[PDB]
């Protein structure tokens, strides 16, 4: 799911 | 259920943040267990046009915690716990193993042009550098001699958390640089 | 430089 790896990889990068 | 209490134990998340992330976990990977491919391929899509293999990996291995070459969701969520919720110094910490290649306590030269390397390579095609620092061996020689106040080739854990603070630009690529400007 | 923290921002913006 694109909306869950976003969100994951924006608390990494974002 | 059982388990959920403990990891609520062992993170900064709530229950219900728990169990929120693991059904999104589960549901992006049934199995349970993430592994290096399933993670490269996460990074592919929000950089397609570039080259994320070795950043991702790099990434990958500062999640596997115990090394097995998966990443089971204790894992996963203690990962996200820290460098969403830590102290600054813990997500220093994190940073720092992130770099910190080969585990040894220091960060080389070498270490850091690896992982500088890999983020050009990721995203390098979208963004326009100064001359000055167009190229990994550019940025890092500056940020490098910076940060080696020892003149000893390899930063300490201190060296990466004073340098750090004093530019935070060094860990541009990380959400830790919000920490820090 | 910030320019890779300028495009992350962009890049997994939602
Ligand atoms: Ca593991
Ligand atoms: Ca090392
Ligand atoms: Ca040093
Ligand atoms: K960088």
């Amino acid at each position: 799911n694109i909306e869950f790896r976003k969100a994951f990889l924006k608390i990494l990068h974002s | 259920p059982e388990v959920v209490e403990e990891l609520t134990r062992k993170t900064y998340f709530t229950e219900k943040e728990v169990q929120q992330w693991y059904k999104g976990f589960i549901k992006d990977c049934p199995s349970g267990q993430l592994d290096a491919a399933g993670f490269q391929k996460i990074y592919k899509q929000f950089f397609p046009f570039g080259d994320p293999t070795k950043f991702a990996t790099f990434v990958f291995n500062v999640f596997d915690e115990n090394k097995d070459g998966r990443i089971e969701f204790s894992e996963f969520i203690q990962a996200l716990s820290v460098t969403s919720r830590g102290t600054l110094d813990e997500k220093l910490r994190w940073a720092f193993k992130l770099y910190d290649l080969d585990n040894d306590g220091y960060i080389t030269r070498n270490e850091m042009l690896d992982i500088v390397d890999a983020i050009y390579q990721m995203v390098g095609n979208t963004v326009e550098l100064p001359e000055e620092e167009n190229t990994p061996e550019k940025r890092v020689d500056r940020i490098f001699a910076m940060m080696d106040k020892n003149a000893d080739g390899k930063l300490t854990l201190q060296e990466f958390q004073e340098g750090s603070k004093a530019d935070p630009s060094i860990v541009q690529a990380l959400s830790l640089y919000d920490g820090l400007v």
